[PDB]
């Protein structure tokens, strides 16, 4: 399925993935077409910060979702 | 907004266990994360007032309903030595 993702410039990118994929997968993903590696992100969708060993369909992400990348702090 | 308004106020949220996620503010929770993190005099932290001038005057009516609780998703709140109310990033977003 596809989903968005709004990058650090605020930017929206497509990304196709899977209800079974994981965050950590998410991330790879956007790592290819970012160049920001998995350890410098963090995602969050709805109110919430995703954490990597969960699922898209964890968190009950959909078709044309749209997460949110941070860059990481510490 | 006034600062007492947003270092007293209770939460009016229930338990995140019987909430429902919903995605409305995320625009909102993500600038907000990114100024404490990265555009205040401390990374990762941010004073009352220096919150309060940074948004007070962009946020909109619904935005004002839900910033008080967007900020307590974000940060744990802290009183200095000197009586300064600082909100601090949790782990969970830095």
């Amino acid at each position: 399925m596809q989903i968005f993702v709004k990058t650090l410039t605020g930017k929206t990118i497509t990304l196709e993935v899977e209800p079974s994929d994981t965050i950590e997968n998410v991330k790879a993903k956007i790592q290819d077409k970012e160049g920001i590696p998995p350890d410098q992100q963090r995602l969050i969708f709805a109110g919430r910060q995703l954490e990597d060993g969960r699922t898209l369909s964890d968190y009950n992400i959909q078709k044309e979702s749209t997460l949110h990348l941070v860059l990481r702090l510490r | 907004m006034l600062p007492e308004r947003l270092e007293s106020e209770s939460g009016h949220l229930r338990e995140a266990s019987a909430l429902l996620p919903t995605t409305e503010h995320d625009d909102l929770l993500v600038e907000m994360r990114n100024f404490i993190a990265f555009q205040a005099h401390t990374d990762g932290q941010a004073s009352t007032r220096e919150i309060l001038q940074e948004f007070e005057s962009k946020l909109s009516a619904s935005q004002s309903c839900v910033f008080r609780e967007l900020l307590r998703n974000l940060c744990t709140f802290h009183r200095t030595s000197g009586g300064e109310g600082i909100w601090k990033l949790k782990p969970e977003y830095c």
